[PDB]
């Protein structure tokens, strides 16, 4: 019969003390007694159950239902412990579980004196609670609730409130009600009845109240309804560095009506950094992890950074620390180019470079990030290479604007090799080398530069190639060696040793259009 | 060839090449642009022989001689009626930008399928043979000083084409957009004839006896009985008018005057916009009433009420003839009310007499007492008096009722803010050495929106007497800041909602005439759900967050005193969708589903199946499909379910024009083009299936066909087939879109149903480009929109539809890429969505020629700067050619010298009388050789490869992007590319998740194409209003 029970959990008025949010306490910072109880159970038999089981007398404690408002509010209602005595609580709650009350008992010390629970008269009688602002260390304090008549008049209830707060009597106070919030309303007349003061009063509305005193213009929140508005924006978010694996990030508390520039000031203090030297990353939302950047001009507030998560989701904030100030970070151009190493292997890197810079500054930048030989020259170049082809070297003042944003034109960067740095201009000559299956068109492979000499043993370049490749010594044997010139190819027998340069330059004087190129026949 | 004289070899059979290709090209199609002969020239495969990388824009503008040349005598050999192969659009286009003169040489060759039938059915074949009967009923020289015209003896061979020409220019210019032509005036204005009849006597007594001079009577006798509700031929004074016949609702004997009768007259079709293709026995109901004297009778006519049958529904494809019984047509009939202010054909009103006005009411008179007491401004409900003003708690105005604490709308001068608000270089003369064209260089602007206010309280001004004077209401008004009216100024609202306003303190007093309208302004932590939602759930809706305090120029918190169904979906038949912009419209209208569409272009086809998957796409010619539905079949060739009778719903679409685009008056030849056209096939479909309801779109241009025949007989054609139907020119720019497309709109409703309104604009616009009026047989017909050059809503600029975009070079490719980067902007951010982590598409743009892209390097980023800002300056291109230094070779008068006294000419023809000289033009120049050469004829080509303004808008809608095009301005703001494919989507409004299909250029097209679903959001929200009217009727 678990379906027959239901969970009731009582607070206590010393849970109301210290509470510094909105109506008399945050759910998740409060301590319940929870009780497991029978659907069909008369709510007298719990009166009784609870009166002997925590030690009162059943008729010192009252029963004030916690009741949900349509603001959004949570408040205590009441309750007829005689007239609705005999119908079930699983009807009176209205299908709701938890079930919470507030127990209202007489003070213990003012009890063991001989006092006992007032009567209510509920036409005439309103149960008001009140509470203290302090502005000095910005903090509320709890200051019990109070029987009064709804016909009474604010004045009458003045020396109440002031002897009853610790405050010397004849205090002028100012007085507001927390409608909800973000809704503190301010109470202009003392002389009007509680009626006529207060719109739609009901049982367990607040009234808050503070001193009248010119010191509040010192404080940053003179008063209650900017306190309880700075309460309603404040808001705790967890930055996490991006670089970092499953960092768990650092909590920093702040304002959602937020720009960037204090966010980034306020980040920047807690880790000890320039705001600029800092880049941040929008979450994506449902996932958990870094969405779109965030550009430096964002004229937004952190609702909207925060606005696709769930109140109850954790709200986290992605960031990374930069090198370089977040402007010229912002106008970096990404320049996606192959790297050539010392093991004549390709790795794919993406560089930063100024937009406006020259390929020198891309070549500087690459210094900066990689390693050089072990004692090579430590003088780098750069390529263009289509179809497997080089088909240009670029000059180091070349501009990047001017570079071919076409996407067959491959760009790699690479330490020149020893044997290609310096060689013999007369003599040894650089050779454009490409492999392919059958016909010419289908190339593939790593293509490289190869040194030639002049009239050198033709299959001097065959054990050279052997020495490069270094592959098993027959396999060598199926590569079919051919010259190719506009898509003309002869093919060439390596033991017949014909070399010279003639065979290799283009017509005299030609540059401009494709240089005769070494060709290879296999399968891949 | 010897190798000197290779190039020469490689030109000539370059230029044979070209010509020969576009011959073919013309052969091909009659219709296509510039930008269209440009792609199908730079695709064409050079020859293996000849020695040539591509063919590009250059040769062709080097070309244009002879290819114009050789086109022209193709078409000079064999002549025909139909039009000439070059005065299509492309052609003319190449002709005016390269200085080609016409008419020389040629006939230098050395001697050397079906008219088909639309799918018509019975009733629009009926009302178009009816109309077969007029169109038979039947200055610009030739020039004489080009060779054909200096040839001796119109004749075929001595067509003049620069006559041809300026006929084609002027066939395309509206002929003539005259703003006055003034507003048409009141019908049967004129005085009548007086009739000597023999003897007039009443018949019983007096069957209503008022107490004054009136007694009303039932029966007279003129020779022949009359009764209330029959109708009178009256013969008026000869003024080229007909008989007019109205209906007697009222005759009564006058103490003081004669013997009196009210008549409401009806109208006949031809003084409507029916013109003479309205039937003559047919005529409308209108708002004209008048008491004469029955001294005017002339004749009894008889006329029937041809009320829609019950079975309406399922009326269509039944033959006429079956249901033509009987006694018709004889006489007089009437069908459908007409509203001529606006162009409205309604049903007949449904207003009741009243018993005590039962031998009295006047439909006329009923209608206008309602107009003229909703039009006058009034006040409801008193709440409390002061000795100089009384305060009321409500007022009413235009049907609408404004109480205290709703958002009104005031005109821009109703009141100023209290900021300071609008708080107020020459270059050196340029080196005409390196700036050799600023010369040509030279020797309206959309309104602020609707400001806005929450009233405060309403009150009227005591009298003399005391009394309070409810002939002028004032109101307080607490005023609204936009973050655009703030000391931040324009700059603001750059990243700000397009809905955000700022409370503000100071009040301001206005006229109640002022109002324009009610808006609901609200709070936005008071509010019970997300921002968006709210700014989403209804029209006119306006939140505030943070007030503002114009002396401290500040932002604090409001002042506490400052806080406060669903029919189902129409299944919808989409005919010539395209990409589905309309119907994406609709659907984020959430009126229409759409079952089905038609689509003969595949790439269209296919991108309707990827939006939108619960939908059946039949990529047959809608012919084919029509005639399958008539003859009883059920699936088509490959099993698509084809619908049937009642399951279409809503019929939308719009039909190309390309048969009829000329706009001069019919021709027998453009008449039977017309005839089995697609826009009479889908009158058709609208005749057969009986949508409920029924949209038109197409170019404003539509509207005036013709002569307005085409939309004159479309309106004849809804008319006779018994819908409800209107038209009118919306401007896209006012519904959220960044871009000037006037469009022609017809809408035409099921009887019993509800016409539905034309939306009101919502973004302030330029009045340049806002003529929503039209002309029609010299009547001027507006649509039914109040806001006239005003809105709630500023003005969408190109810096609020791509600026977030990431840079991309010319030439990119890559269909997917990462956002890089937040939304900045209102309308990116609606067009973007909620979700945060897709991957941008289709953000490509077109790989230009190497020339073309050094160009539109060298174009600096300057607002409004043009080709005229080039700088011929010897540049290396992309491929290793030179771009050659443009000269100047000659002196033009017209123009003068330069500063440092260099020559200004580029060619002989500035002299006048002198033919353009061969070999002085250039090619291959940083500056084009065309541009100079004709800037005179053509004002200096103004906005030619220009770049877009980051406070500017598109041109024109953007279908093939070409700087030398007429689409406008094609160049992005700040970087060298063209607008890419994104960008152009993101101009129509489309939303970035809208998935499209083809290469680059059929995705342009199909992006150009479409209707911007912004605007079919604001008319598909109209449709939805009549939907719930008619549902809400239900009792
Ligand atoms: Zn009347
Ligand atoms: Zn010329």
């Amino acid at each position: 019969e678990a379906h027959l029970y239901m969970q009731v959990q009582i607070v206590a008025e010393d849970q109301f003390c210290g509470h510094q949010g909105n109506d008399m306490y945050d759910e998740e910072k409060v301590k319940y007694t929870v009780f497991k109880v029978l659907k069909n159970s008369s709510l007298a038999e719990f009166v009784q159950s609870l009166s002997q089981t925590m030690g009162f007398p059943q008729d010192q404690i009252r029963l004030w239902p916690m009741q949900a408002r349509s603001n959004g509010t949570k408040r205590p209602a009441m309750l007829d412990n005689e007239a609705d005595g005999n119908k079930t609580m699983i009807e009176l709650s209205d299908n709701e579980n938890p079930w919470t009350i507030f127990l209202e008992t007489v003070d213990p010390e003012l009890a063991a004196s001989g006092a006992t629970l007032p009567k209510f008269d509920k036409d005439h009688d309103v149960m008001l609670f009140l509470k203290m602002y302090d502005p000095k260390t910005r903090s509320l304090n709890y200051c019990g609730h109070i029987y009064t008549p709804i016909s009474c008049k604010i004045r009458d209830l003045l020396p109440v409130m002031c002897d009853r707060a610790g405050f010397i009597q004849d205090t002028s106070l100012i007085l507001y009600e927390e409608v909800k919030p973000n809704l503190t309303e301010r109470i202009q007349d003392y002389d009007v009845s509680l009626d006529k003061a207060l719109d739609e009063l009901m049982d367990g509305d607040i009234i808050v109240f503070q001193k009248d005193d010119p010191e509040n213009d010192n404080s940053e929140l003179p008063t209650a309804k900017e306190y309880f508005r700075d309460l309603y924006h404040r808001v705790d978010v967890i930055f996490c560095d991006k670089t970092i694996p499953n960092d768990p990030g650092f909590v920093v508390t702040l304002s959602n009506r937020m720009n960037y520039f204090q966010v980034a000031k306020t980040v920047a203090q807690r880790l000890n950094t320039d705001p600029m030297l800092l880049q941040f990353f929008k979450s994506q939302g449902y996932r958990d992890g870094p969405g779109n950047p965030l550009r430096h001009n964002y004229e937004g507030t952190l609702r909207d950074l925060l606005q696709f998560f769930k109140p109850r989701q954790p709200k986290k904030l992605y960031y990374q620390q930069l090198k370089m100030k977040i402007t010229d970070f912002e106008n970096r151009r990404s320049f996606k180019c192959i790297w050539l190493n010392s093991q004549f292997r390709e790795e794919e890197i993406t560089l930063y470079p100024d937009k406006h810079g020259c390929v020198r500054d891309l070549l500087e930048e690459c210094k900066k990030a990689v390693e050089l030989g072990e004692k090579a020259s430590g003088k780098l170049r750069l390529l263009e290479i289509v179809s497997y082809k080089i088909i240009g070297v670029h000059q180091e003042d070349e501009l990047l604007e001017c570079l071919s944003p076409a996407t067959s034109r491959t760009f790699r960067i690479e330490e020149i090799p020893l044997d290609q740095v310096d060689i013999d201009k007369e003599n040894e000559m650089l050779v454009t080398v490409a492999h392919f299956h059958k016909e010419v068109f289908g190339t593939f492979g790593i293509p490289f530069l190869l040194r030639i000499h002049q009239g050198e043993h033709f299959r001097e370049v065959m054990k050279r190639i052997q020495s490069l490749l270094d592959i098993q010594e027959k396999e060598f044997e199926k590569f079919k060696f051919a010259i190719v010139m506009m898509g003309r190819h002869q093919y060439i027998n390596e033991d017949e040793y014909e070399v010279n340069l003639k065979d290799f330059e283009p017509q005299p004087g030609n540059m401009s259009h494709p240089r005769p190129w070494l060709g290879l026949d296999h399968f891949n | 060839p010897s190798p000197e004289y290779a190039p020469i070899f490689g030109l000539m059979q370059e230029k044979i090449y070209i010509s020969k290709i576009v011959v073919e090209f013309l052969q091909s199609n009659s219709d296509s642009t510039y930008e269209d002969l440009i792609n199908k020239i730079e695709t064409t495969v050079p020859p293996s022989g000849l020695n040539l990388n591509r063919f590009t824009e250059d040769s062709l503008l080097r070309h244009a001689q002879f290819v114009v040349e050789q086109v022209e005598s193709y078409d000079e050999a064999g002549d025909s009626d139909e039009q000439p192969i070059f005065l299509t659009p492309c052609m003319r286009d190449l002709i005016k930008l390269a200085g080609v003169t016409l008419g020389q040489r040629r006939a230098q060759a050395r001697r050397q399928r079906g008219p088909t039938k639309a799918t018509t059915t019975k009733l629009v074949y009926q009302i178009f043979d009816t109309f077969f009967a007029e169109q038979i009923e039947k200055k610009r020289r030739r020039c004489g000083v080009c060779e054909v015209c200096q040839q001796p003896e119109a004749c075929q061979e001595r067509r003049c084409p620069n006559m041809a020409m300026k006929e084609a220019d002027d066939d395309e210019e509206v002929d003539d957009n005259i703003p006055e032509m003034p507003s048409p005036k009141k019908m049967h204005q004129g005085k009548k004839k007086k009739q000597n009849k023999n003897r007039i006597s009443w018949v019983g007594e007096a069957v209503k006896t008022d107490g004054k001079k009136s007694y009303y009577k039932k029966v007279c006798i003129d020779a022949e009985t009359l009764e209330v509700g029959d109708c009178v031929s009256v013969i008026p004074d000869d003024s080229s008018k007909p008989l007019y016949l109205a209906r007697v609702t009222a005759l009564w004997e006058d103490s003081s005057n004669g013997q009196m009768f009210h008549a409401h007259w009806f109208c006949a079709g031809t003084d409507t916009v029916l013109g003479a293709t309205s039937d003559p026995l047919e005529l409308f109901l209108v708002d004209e009433c008048e008491d004469m004297q029955l001294s005017y009778i002339h004749s009894k006519v008889k006329v029937i009420y041809k009320a829609p049958s019950e079975n309406w529904a399922m009326e269509g494809g039944m033959d006429p003839e079956s249901l033509l019984e009987g006694d018709d047509g004889k006489t007089y009939f009437y069908q459908l009310w007409y509203d001529q202010d606006y162009a409205r054909f309604e049903s007949p009103p449904k207003t009741q007499p009243t018993e005590d006005n039962k031998f009295k009411f006047c439909v006329s008179c009923a209608r206008l007492a309602e107009m003229r007491q909703k039009e006058i401004p009034r006040v409801l409900e008193q709440l409390e008096d002061l000795d100089s003003r009384v305060l009321y708690y409500s007022a009413t105005k235009n049907g609408i009722l404004y109480r205290v604490g709703d958002g009104v709308y005031l005109p821009p001068e109703a009141f100023t803010f209290n900021i300071k608000l609008s708080s107020p270089p020459r270059k050196e003369p340029v080196d005409e050495d390196l700036y050799p064209e600023h010369y040509r260089k030279y020797s309206l602007d959309a309104p602020e929106p609707y400001r806005i206010g929450r009233i405060k309280e309403i009150f009227c001004p005591k009298k003399s007497n005391g009394r309070p004077n409810e002939t002028d209401i004032k109101i307080r008004v607490n005023k609204f800041y936009r973050p655009e009216n703030t000391h931040k100024s324009t700059p603001a609202s750059y990243h700000a909602d397009i809905n955000l306003l700022y409370w503000s303190d100071e009040e301001a007093v206005v006229d109640f005439k002022a109002v324009q309208g009610r808006c609901t302004v609200e709070y936005g932590e008071d509010l019970p759900e997300c921002v968006q939602v709210y700014s989403m759930g209804g029209p006119n809706r306006f939140y505030f967050l943070e007030a503002y305090n114009a002396k401290s120029k500040s932002f604090e918190d409001p002042p506490n005193h400052a806080r406060s169904i669903k029919l189902p979906k129409l299944r919808t038949l989409d005919v010539f969708s395209g990409c589905g912009g309309l119907s994406e419209g609709f659907h984020q209208a959430g009126i229409s589903d759409t079952l089905w569409a038609i689509e003969m272009w595949d790439p269209a086809a296919q991108a309707f199946r990827l939006n939108n998957p619960g939908s059946t796409v039949f990529t047959e010619d809608c012919n084919i499909l029509l005639k399958l539905v008539m003859a009883g079949e059920t699936t088509n060739s490959r099993g698509q379910r084809l619908p049937q009778k009642g399951d279409v719903e809503m019929l939308c679409g719009g039909p190309p024009c390309q048969g009829f685009s000329g706009m001069n008056r019919f021709n027998s030849r453009t008449y039977s083009k017309f005839k089995n056209s697609l826009v009479v096939s889908f009158l058709s479909y609208c005749d057969y299936y009986r949508p409920r309801f029924f949209l038109l779109e197409n170019v404003r241009n539509f509207v005036s066909f013709k002569r307005s025949m085409v939309l004159k007989l479309t309106l004849r054609c809804l008319v006779r087939m018994g819908y409800q139907c209107t038209f009118g020119v919306l401007q896209a720019g006012q519904y959220g879109v960044a871009q000037t497309r006037r469009r022609a709109i017809i809408l035409a409703a099921a009887p019993g149903e509800k016409l539905p309104l034309f939306p009101e604009p919502l973004h302030v616009f330029a009045p340049r480009a806002c003529q929503l009026s039209v002309v029609v047989d010299d009547k001027k017909f507006v649509s039914n929109i109040t806001r006239l050059s005003s809105g709630p809503f500023r003005t969408i600029t190109v810096r609020d539809t791509m600026s977030d975009l990431p840079e991309v070079r010319n030439g990119a490719s890559a269909l997917e890429i990462s956002y890089n980067g937040e939304p900045q902007s209102w309308f990116q951010r609606q067009l973007r969505g909620a979700q945060y982590q897709p991957i941008l598409r289709d953000h490509i743009c077109k790989d230009m020629s190497a020339l073309v892209a050094a160009r539109m390097r060298h174009i600096p980023l300057a607002p409004g700067s043009d080709w005229r800002d080039l700088p011929n300056i010897e540049v290396r291109l992309s491929d290793g050619t030179m771009a050659r230094k443009l000269r100047y070779t000659h002196h033009d008068r017209k123009n003068g010298r330069s500063s440092s006294g260099a020559l200004r000419g580029v060619c002989s023809c500035v002299e006048a009388g002198k033919a353009c000289d061969p070999a002085a033009r250039q090619f291959n120049t940083l500056i084009p050789w065309c541009l100079p050469h004709t800037g005179n004829r053509h004002n200096h080509w103004a906005g030619l490869y220009g770049r877009l303004e980051w406070d500017g808008f598109f041109s024109t809608t953007v279908t093939n992007p070409e700087p030398m095009g007429k689409q406008g301005r094609v160049l992005h703001p700040e970087q060298h590319r063209v607008v890419s494919v994104r960008e152009c989507a993101r101009s129509q409004g489309f939303p970035d998740t809208y998935r499209l299909f083809g290469n680059i250029l059929d995705k342009h097209r199909q992006v150009g194409n479409a209707v911007p679903p912004p605007l079919a959001k604001a008319i598909g929200l109209e449709i939805k209003l009549c939907m719930l009217a008619k549902a809400r009727e239900s009792a």
